[PDB]
RNA sequence: AUAUAUGCAUAAAGACCAGGCU
């Protein structure tokens, strides 16, 4: 695609079936600086929605 | 035939689930009496009179 | 040790109570307030001291 | 002598159970 030129080498290609899988990477993304913490130990809690 | 082979989970749970296969059914229970009258009218002998 | 384990020492007589930090207080639902695992304990400890006590007198 | 107070602009639930993820 970049030069145009002709591959060296042929590719397979053709149509595959291909599903999408319940892992997205927005929903496991994940940083803290600071935040709450637990009231017995004073550790920050457990748990990416909590902070 | 009776639970799928190929299907089953990972860890803890690895070969203790299993999955029913396609033609698999599950029985639902009949009576005994007559199974032991077809039996009897057809020449069993009982215990009482065992030699 | 005479001066740190003291064999006497090894059976209770007077029974330590850890500050509220060690058990801190839980709130089962919004404004009502529960207790921990350690103050429901001292509590029947508690209690059957002083009926202890109380059937002793 | 003052004058009533008629007021409140953030508190952090945690422990268990089950099902999945690499």
């Amino acid at each position: 695609g970049h030069t145009g030129k002709k591959l060296m080498a042929q590719v397979f290609f053709g149509p595959t079936y291909y599903q999408r899988l319940r892992h997205m990477v927005d929903d496991k993304i994940h940083a803290r600086a600071r935040g709450p913490v637990q009231v017995l130990t004073r550790q920050p809690v457990e748990g990416r929605s909590r902070d | 035939g009776l639970v799928c082979p190929a299907e089953t989970p990972e860890g803890q749970a690895c070969g203790l689930v299993k999955n029913l296969s396609l033609l698999s059914g599950i029985s639902i229970g009949s009576p005994s009496e007559p199974i032991i009258n077809f039996l009897e009218e057809w020449g069993m002998e009982p215990l009482e009179d065992y030699d | 040790n005479e001066d740190y384990a003291r064999p006497e020492w090894m059976i209770i007589t007077v029974l330590p109570v850890p500050p509220p930090q060690v058990r801190p207080s839980i709130a089962m639902d919004e404004t009502t307030q529960g207790q921990d695992d350690l103050t429901h304990k001292l509590s029947d400890i508690l209690k059957a001291n002083i009926n202890v006590q109380k059937l002793e007198m």
